[PDB]
């Protein structure tokens, strides 16, 4: 548990989880505001 | 001052089957080496050129074409087995020249009868620039 | 002396202690890292069990459970394939009409416009056309619904779970000991008779009851949903008696020895099914039956516990003669104490086997509707060729590792190994001469043809019309094969393949399944090119193995270990003087050889076999016999093969084959990228990282794990792996895009 | 013949001497350190230029330096 | 034209990076502080200290010719 | 076309040679104490800043030019 | 009984003695060639060799 | 070749070639006068670079002159 | 913490005070019982000893056989004395063999 928490924070696993979260975020963002070549709000 | 041992031909050599890694024309025309050891018993050892040979109980004398090959076999003999060895260099003249260990004690052990050759009394960062030795035949490190 | 199960209880307790600690196996790693090089080492020596320790027992226990883990991975992959065929496929539509619908078992999500990859594969379905040939396997096994595929996927999932659990169990709870592994007599007895004998007998049992009747029903034209379920064929027997009358006697023929009464479904026809374009299933069943009998007898050779059998040591040490001294005496002791010897033998044999499989599968298509599915055929051949080549190179790698680490004439002396080590120089010199001669007289012919053609002198060219180099031996052999059925294989009706000859073209759905393949001068030239490339890669690998311990250059190469950068720029320069470096080259030459082989196959097939048949029997091939006249000069390969065939992939953009165009370009990129690692050295890079580190330190952002450039060996490893990835991937994209567009 | 030099930063560890394939280096008395020993190179005509000695030097910077120079057949390690 | 001109700019900058690094590091660096007494062109400084393949300034020129060819291409 | 390409390749080779001989000068003919604190020595003494910034510029150009090309593709 | 022996029984010269290298007829043949006719005036050996080539 | 394969490999191949030549009848009557050695490290980098650049120049010149000369426009 | 360290030596056997976070050889110099050394960086045989009781941390070790760690030998310069261990000095050659 403590050691599982440690292993889940080793560099490869920390980075894969981080990048999976980032990928999910970007994917959803472009799923809501697709085909965006500019910033049209202000 | 450690009269070197003189090479004794008629000393037998290990039981080998022959190999294509032995001597060549360079041993015929320029030089070759000869190593000797003394073998508490008859055993199997890996040849520094080919496969495996059997050192005889009693004097063993092996002729190799490279000094580096001799030292390799000597190291293997000296630490895997516990055997004291010496090797010489033979010219096409019939001259022999005792090579190692030069003054009877291995070079990893300091001996009080050796002079300093190629020692610089300064740190390596205090060599002159090459511009300082331009157009003179000297090298900045040889100084 | 006797053989038994021998185990140890709870050798290592399952725990999360060592997961928290990176490189626990290596003492130096366990402590922690000072620089970036430590991270690379952690991965490079993860599975080198024989250096984490010296105990053979521990090495073998680790090996056993790692094999279990690998089996679990394979099962998960299989279950994924079956589930995708069950859920995201058009397998039933394809089953209704095989030669119009394109098989595809992968769809994509519409995220960034990538849904264009969901192309029209027919059947009211939009997906990515697959080349795995899985639909053909499922059809040949009798699978008609997707419920059966679902059940298969779930069964393979629970099998993967079982394999993972067994891996944990046999390492942390009940781990065998050394005398259990070192028993190879019983192990061979069980793998020959139990794994291959019972396995193939069981498969023949499947085909006799499931695939034979269901495929009979499918080829009779029945709607796939109107076919009886397979278990009915077991419950009601007259269902089988209708298709196969001699299922009526029911196994009394098997014991009366009136085996001829089984001639219905146990045939020796040979050739192809004119309806499906595959081998006769009644032939494949008979084949597996005979294979089973053979393996079941063969797994009874070695003695285990009851006196009868063969001691492998006795067989080995009985073989020796006047040329080899005491040969084979002492090999049994070598092949049972070193895993690397076994690994290299098995790798060589498995690579040989994979390539034989590729050839035989292209020549005698075993699955229905496989021959006329050109994309599947091309992909299967190419994939198996690559796998075989890689395995064969690994064989050499591990032979060298054995020679460096485990060879010892003091305690384990063998005569043959010693003799070969003693005349390695003669061996390598003659192999060198053969490589040179073969390279001059195969590629030199191509250069002569190119200049003879460029100087407007085609009469002087080595071609079918100017100076013929006819492969008379191959022509003679294949004519002997064509005449075989009836003359010297009286029980066969058709020759074993259709590439032998006899006419008898077979087509399916207006496409050519197979026809006799003609061998002309271009075949001679390219076969000698093949011989040349194989000989050169053999030279590199054999030179690496034979000179792994010592040479006339550096006399103590074994003390430097199996893998190392060099021993300084002395004696003129000793860059890559190690055994590992020889494997690095062999991979380059293996790449060359396999690339030429698959190019030869693809061009020859698209030029003389594949194509479309028509009403008169006029066969228009993909390229009108342009291989016989254009393949004899390098300009022909560059123009008629690469430039011509390459147009399909370039025009892929804007369609559903766009991903292949993208992968074409990306593979070109990564291949070119490898050259940065393959042409440079780590000194320049260390000196550049120095100033980058300065830039970081100036802003208090320098890392504590000091960044080092890669090792010399690692740089070569990065360079060779990227090179192979790039080249193989660009060939993959080209082949697939071309054969899916023109096929 | 390559040229091997020994500099006074030598701590007389002797690891380099134990590393050289051709017996070029030696240990000789001295007084500038706590070992009263320093490395000598009396037989550089046998030096192959392998530079194993430099990889064995634990000083910073090195105390044993090999400058490759004119080549002999001894220097090139040729058995033919 | 915009995209290809920036490809040109990258080519120029990388070639000059290689060459300038080779020039300013010719007299010695941290990986080899005494490079100047080894000459302009030499093999390497053995496999010690991590490995020093292509550490000359000649090797920097050798590496920069590839980038020159590529950029002029 | 031939004239343009010819002269551009020749110019590229000449530039690479200019930098190579700069390095050769720094090794063979450079005298540090006679060049104490002038522009040459001060070039030599902040080489890390020059090299790091050249590397930044080339990284930026490469990243973004390749990225735009791949996005378009 | 063994066929391959070291050269002249010397196991430290870099070669071996085998059938192709040292069997009776092949030795007689090689010795009966102009190149290996040591005791013959070189001009006549060159003549024989040159005419054949 | 000269850029990927390194000296050690070739040196050992050359030494076994030397054995082969010295050991064969009717041809050991001929003796070389310089012992054959593999190319140097720097020499090999130079040879590979020369080959690379010559191939580069020649194939691009061929393509350029043939593609403009073919259309002549 | 600061466990007593015993060292057999041709000069005799003495006892000195030194904290577990420091090498036995380094605090030995602070007291003043002379021991041999050369590199002081854990890569040579000069400061070699072996142990009678207890054991020292092998974390500060390098250039040693994959056995010298558990067969007894150790380097005074690179070693943390985790207990009231008793060690040998002047032990290079019967280590050098
Ligand atoms: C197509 C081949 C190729 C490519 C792409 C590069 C690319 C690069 N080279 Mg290189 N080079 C090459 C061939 C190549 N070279 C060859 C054949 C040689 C002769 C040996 C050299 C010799 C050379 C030298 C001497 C130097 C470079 C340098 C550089 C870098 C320049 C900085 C830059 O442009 O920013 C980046 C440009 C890029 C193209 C990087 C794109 C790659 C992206 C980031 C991939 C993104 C990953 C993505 C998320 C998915 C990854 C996949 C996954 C499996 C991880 C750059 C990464 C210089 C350098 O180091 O710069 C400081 C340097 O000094 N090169
Ligand atoms: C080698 C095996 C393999 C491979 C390469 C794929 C590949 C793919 N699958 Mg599949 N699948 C497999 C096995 C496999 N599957 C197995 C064994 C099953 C169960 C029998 C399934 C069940 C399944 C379903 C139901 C679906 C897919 C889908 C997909 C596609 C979307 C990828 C994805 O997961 O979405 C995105 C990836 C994520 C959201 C992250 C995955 C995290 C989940 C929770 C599992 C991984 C956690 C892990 C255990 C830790 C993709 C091409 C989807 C599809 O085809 O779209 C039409 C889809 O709906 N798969
Ligand atoms: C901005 C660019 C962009 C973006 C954001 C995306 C985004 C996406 N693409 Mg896409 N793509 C792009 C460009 C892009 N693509 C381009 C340019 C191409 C042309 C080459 C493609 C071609 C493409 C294809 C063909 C597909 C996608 C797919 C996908 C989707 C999922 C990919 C996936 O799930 O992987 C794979 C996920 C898995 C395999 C799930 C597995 C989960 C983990 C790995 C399980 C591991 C645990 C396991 C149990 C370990 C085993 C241990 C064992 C011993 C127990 C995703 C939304 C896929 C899709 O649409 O899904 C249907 C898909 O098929 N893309
Ligand atoms: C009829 C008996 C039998 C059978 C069928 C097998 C089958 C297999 N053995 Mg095995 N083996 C046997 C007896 C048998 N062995 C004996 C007597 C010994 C010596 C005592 C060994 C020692 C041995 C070793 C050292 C290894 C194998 C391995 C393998 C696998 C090879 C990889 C493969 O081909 O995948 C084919 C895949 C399949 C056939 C899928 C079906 C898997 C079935 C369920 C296996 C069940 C058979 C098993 C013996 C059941 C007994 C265990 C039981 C108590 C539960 C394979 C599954 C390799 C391995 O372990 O891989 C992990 C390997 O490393 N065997
Ligand atoms: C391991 C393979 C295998 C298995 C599990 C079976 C199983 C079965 N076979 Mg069968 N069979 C097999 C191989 C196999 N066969 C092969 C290779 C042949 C060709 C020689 C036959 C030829 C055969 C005939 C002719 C008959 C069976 C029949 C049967 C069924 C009768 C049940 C019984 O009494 O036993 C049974 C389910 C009988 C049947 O069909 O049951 C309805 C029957 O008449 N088999
Ligand atoms: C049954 C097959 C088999 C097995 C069991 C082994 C087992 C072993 N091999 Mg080996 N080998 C094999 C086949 C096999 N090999 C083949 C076919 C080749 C020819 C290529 C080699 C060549 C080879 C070499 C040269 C070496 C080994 C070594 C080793 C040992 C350590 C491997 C390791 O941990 O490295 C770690 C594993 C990795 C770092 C994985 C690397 C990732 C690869 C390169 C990328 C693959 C790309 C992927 C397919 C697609 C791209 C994905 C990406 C885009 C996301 C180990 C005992 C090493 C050794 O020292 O032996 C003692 C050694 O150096 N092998
Ligand atoms: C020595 C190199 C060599 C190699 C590796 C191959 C390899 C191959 N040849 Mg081939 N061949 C060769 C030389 C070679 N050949 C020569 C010199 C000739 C006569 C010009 C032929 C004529 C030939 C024909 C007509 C055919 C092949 C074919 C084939 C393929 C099938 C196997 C076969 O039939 O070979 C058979 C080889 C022989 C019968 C002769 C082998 C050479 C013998 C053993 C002595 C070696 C000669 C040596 C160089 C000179 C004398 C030695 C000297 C020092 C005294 C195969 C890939 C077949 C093919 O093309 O498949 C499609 C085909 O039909 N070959
Ligand atoms: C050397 C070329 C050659 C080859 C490859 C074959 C191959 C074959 N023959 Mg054949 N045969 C040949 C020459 C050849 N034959 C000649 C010259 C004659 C005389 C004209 C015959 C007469 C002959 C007859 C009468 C029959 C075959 C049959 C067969 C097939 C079964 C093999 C068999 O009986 O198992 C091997 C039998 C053994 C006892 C194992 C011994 C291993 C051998 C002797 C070594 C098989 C594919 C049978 C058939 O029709 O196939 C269905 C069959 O009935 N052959
Ligand atoms: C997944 C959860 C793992 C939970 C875990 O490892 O902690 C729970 C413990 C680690 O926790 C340890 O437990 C020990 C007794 O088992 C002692 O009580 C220790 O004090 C305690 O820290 O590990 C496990 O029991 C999990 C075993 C493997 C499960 C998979
Ligand atoms: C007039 C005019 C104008 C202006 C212009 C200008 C301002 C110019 C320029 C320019 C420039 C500005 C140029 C340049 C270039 C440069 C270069 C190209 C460089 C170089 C260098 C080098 C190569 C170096 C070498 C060396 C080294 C390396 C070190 C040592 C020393 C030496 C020197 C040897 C304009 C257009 C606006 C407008 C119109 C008019
Ligand atoms: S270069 Fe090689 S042979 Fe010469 S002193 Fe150094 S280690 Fe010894
Ligand atoms: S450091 Fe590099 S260039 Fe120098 S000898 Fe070793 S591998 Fe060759
Ligand atoms: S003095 Fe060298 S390891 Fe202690």
């Amino acid at each position: 548990m403590r050691d599982l928490k440690t292993y889940l924070s080793v560099a490869p696993v920390a980075s894969t989880l981080w990048f999976a979260a980032l990928a999910g975020l970007l994917i959803e963002i472009n799923r809501f505001f697709p085909d965006a070549l500019t910033f049209p709000f202000f | 001052g450690f009269t070197p041992p003189e090479l004794d031909p008629n000393t037998p050599s290990p039981i080998f089957g022959g190999s294509t890694g032995g001597l060549l024309r360079k041993a015929q025309v320029e030089e070759f080496y000869v190593i000797t050891w003394e073998s508490p018993k008859e055993q199997i050892f890996e040849m520094p050129t080919g496969g495996a040979a059997i050192m005889r109980e009693g004097p063993n004398l092996l002729k190799l074409a490279r000094k580096e090959q001799c030292l390799a076999l000597g190291t293997r003999l000296r630490s895997k087995y516990k055997i004291k060895y010496q090797f010489y260099r033979v010219f096409p003249s019939g001259e022999v020249q005792y090579l190692h260990p030069k003054d009877g004690v291995y070079p990893e052990k300091v001996n009080p009868g050796r002079q300093g050759v190629g020692v610089n009394f300064r740190s390596i960062g205090k060599n002159v620039s090459p511009i300082e030795v331009k157009f003179t035949g000297k090298q900045p490190y040889d100084l | 002396p006797e053989v038994k199960i021998l185990v140890d209880r709870d050798p290592i307790k399952t725990s999360f202690e060592q997961w928290a600690k990176p490189g626990h196996f290596s003492r130096t790693i366990a402590k922690g890292p000072d620089t970036t090089t430590w991270i690379w080492n952690l991965h490079a020596d993860a599975h080198d069990f024989d250096s984490h320790t010296s105990d053979l027992e521990e090495i073998s226990r680790k090996v056993f459970s790692a094999h279990f883990g690998q089996l679990s991975i394979i099962f998960l992959w299989l279950s994924g394939m079956y589930f995708h065929g069950a859920r995201f496929s058009n397998y039933e539509a394809w089953l209704n009409d095989p030669t119009h619908i394109r098989p595809s078992a992968q769809v994509v999500w519409p995220i960034v416009g990538q849904e264009i990859l969901n192309g029209d594969v027919g059947g009211g379905f939009r997906g990515i056309q697959i080349t795995s040939g899985f639909f053909q396997i499922w059809r040949a096994s009798g699978i008609t619904s997707e419920l059966q595929l679902y059940c298969t996927a779930i069964g393979a999932l629970v099998f993967a779970a079982l394999m993972l659990f067994a891996g944990w169990f046999h390492y942390h709870k009940a781990a065998p000991k050394l005398v259990w592994f070192q028993d190879v007599e019983s192990m061979l007895n069980h793998h020959l008779a139990g794994l291959l004998g019972l396995g193939s007998l069981s498969w023949a049992g499947h085909q006799v009851h499931v695939s034979l009747p269901i495929n009979q029903f499918l080829n009779a034209g029945v709607d796939p949903k109107e076919i009886p379920l397979p278990h009915e064929f077991i419950l009601n027997r007259d269902l089988l008696a209708q298709l196969y009358p001699s299922f009526a006697e029911g196994a009394t023929p098997f014991f009366t020895l009136n085996w001829s009464k089984y001639a219905d479904f146990l045939t020796f026809r040979g050739g192809l099914d004119p309806l499906t374009g595959g081998l006769w299933l009644t032939d494949i069943a008979h084949h597996h039956l005979a294979i089973a009998i053979l393996f079941l007898i063969a797994g009874h050779m070695y003695r285990t516990n009851w006196g009868i059998g063969h001691g492998i040591k006795d067989i080995l040490e009985a073989h020796k003669g006047p040329f080899t001294g005491q040969g084979h005496k002492g090999l049994y002791e070598i092949l049972t104490t070193s895993w690397h010897a076994q690994l290299s033998i098995n790798l060589a044999m498995l690579g040989s086997l994979t390539i034989i499989v590729a050839h035989h599968m292209y020549a005698m298509p075993p699955y229905p509707y496989l021959a006329t599915d050109y994309g599947t055929q091309l992909s299967l051949f190419t994939h198996h060729m690559w796998i075989g080549g890689f395995l064969i190179v690994g064989a050499a790698a591990h032979a060298a590792i054995f020679m460096v680490r485990d060879y010892d004439p003091t305690t384990r002396y063998n005569d043959l190994l010693d003799r070969v080590l003693r005349h390695r120089d003669a061996i390598i010199s003659h192999l060198n001469w053969v490589c040179i001669f073969l390279g001059f007289h195969s590629f030199g012919l191509y250069i002569h043809n190119d200049t003879m053609s460029a100087l407007g002198r085609p009469q002087d060219m080595f071609s079918d019309t100017a100076i013929q180099l006819q492969p008379v031996f191959a022509q003679w052999i294949q004519n002997t094969h064509a005449l075989a059925p009836g003359t010297t294989a009286p029980g066969a009706t058709t020759s074993t393949s259709l590439t032998w000859g006899g006419g008898d073209l077979v087509s399916v759905g207006g496409k050519v399944a197979l026809l006799p393949i003609p061998l002309g001068t271009a075949d001679f030239l390219v076969h000698h090119i093949h011989a040349f490339t194989i000989h050169v890669t053999v030279l590199i690998l054999l030179k690496g193995v034979l000179f792994a311990r010592s040479s006339r250059l550096i006399p103590d190469k074994a003390n430097l270990g199996f893998r190392f950068p060099c021993d300084g720029p002395g004696r003129g320069g000793t860059c890559q003087v190690s055994a590992w470096d020889h494997v690095f080259l062999g991979l380059f030459w293996m790449y060359n050889a396999i690339s030429v082989v698959i190019f030869h196959f693809s061009w020859k097939m698209q030029s003389d076999v594949w194509g479309s048949i028509n009403d008169q029997g006029v066969v228009t091939h993909i390229t009108g016999g342009n291989f016989a006249q254009s393949s004899i000069t390098i300009n022909g390969w560059l123009r008629d093969f690469l430039w011509a065939q390459a147009s399909q992939v370039i025009q892929s953009y804007g369609s559903s084959l766009s991903a292949y165009g993208l992968f074409f370009l990306g593979a070109h990129f990564v291949w070119a990228f490898s050259l940065m690692f393959l042409f440079s050295g780590r000194g320049y890079w260390q000196e550049l990282i120095e100033s980058i580190v300065w830039a970081h330190n100036k802003l208090k952002v320098a890392p504590a794990t000091q960044p080092r450039a890669l090792s010399i060996v690692q740089g070569r490893a990065v360079g060779v792996t990227h090179y192979l990835l790039g080249g193989i991937a660009t060939t993959w994209a080209f082949f697939l895009a071309r054969i899916i567009a023109v096929g | 013949s390559h040229s091997v030099k020994i500099y006074d930063t030598c701590i007389g560890c002797t690891q380099c001497v134990r590393a050289c394939p051709t017996d070029v280096l030696e240990m000789i008395p001295w007084g500038g350190c706590k070992a009263k020993q320093i490395a000598s190179a009396p037989r550089t005509e046998d030096c192959v230029g392998c530079k194993r000695c430099e990889s064995a030097c634990p000083t910073d910077f090195l105390s044993v330096r090999v400058y490759l120079w004119h080549e002999t057949t001894r220097s090139m390690g040729l058995a033919y | 034209d915009f995209l290809v001109h920036h490809a040109i700019a990258l080519g120029l900058h990388t070639t000059t990076l290689i060459l300038v690094k080779g020039a300013l590091d010719a007299r010695g660096s941290k990986l080899m502080p005494d490079k100047k007494d080894f000459g302009y062109s030499f093999p390497c400084d053995g496999p010690g200290r991590g490995g020093t393949c292509d550490i000359s300034a000649w090797d920097a020129f050798y590496l920069a010719v590839f980038w020159m060819l590529n950029t002029i291409g | 076309a031939a004239l343009y390409t010819h002269h551009q390749y020749i110019a590229g080779f000449i530039m690479t040679g200019a930098f190579a001989h700069g390095a050769i000068f720094f090794i063979r003919d450079y005298n540090p104490e006679q060049n104490a604190d002038n522009v040459l020595a001060r070039m030599l003494e902040h080489k890390e800043a020059i090299i790091s910034h050249l590397s930044w510029a080339s990284l930026f150009l490469g990243f973004h030019t390749l990225g735009l090309y791949v996005h378009n593709d | 009984y063994q066929v391959v022996q070291p050269i002249n029984g010397d196991p430290f010269i870099g070669s071996l003695e085998t059938p192709v290298t040292s069997s009776p007829l092949v030795a007689w043949y090689l010795s009966n060639l102009p190149g290996y006719r040591t005791a013959v005036n070189p001009l006549l050996r060159g003549i024989e060799v040159g005419l054949a080539h | 070749m000269f850029l990927i394969s390194w000296r050690g490999y070739w040196q050992e191949l050359i030494e076994t070639l030397a054995w082969a030549h010295e050991r064969t009848p009717l041809a050991n009557l001929i003796r070389w006068r310089d012992k054959p050695v593999a190319l140097s490290i720097v020499q090999a980098r130079l040879v590979g670079l020369v080959h690379f650049s010559v191939g580069y120049i020649f194939t691009y010149a061929a393509f350029l002159i043939a593609s403009t000369s073919g259309k002549f426009g | 913490a600061s466990y007593k360290v015993k060292l057999v030596t041709p000069d005799g056997t003495q006892e000195f005070e030194c904290p577990s976070d420091v090498y036995i050889l380094d605090h030995a110099e602070e007291v003043g019982i002379d021991l041999p050394y050369s590199c002081r960086a854990g890569s040579c045989s000069s400061c070699a000893g072996k142990v009678v009781g207890g054991e020292v941390d092998q974390s500060d070790g390098s250039f040693l056989d994959d056995e010298q760690i558990e067969a007894g030998f150790v380097l005074t310069c690179v070693a943390y004395p985790t207990s009231d261990v008793v060690i040998e000095t002047h032990k290079e050659e019967d280590l050098t063999a």
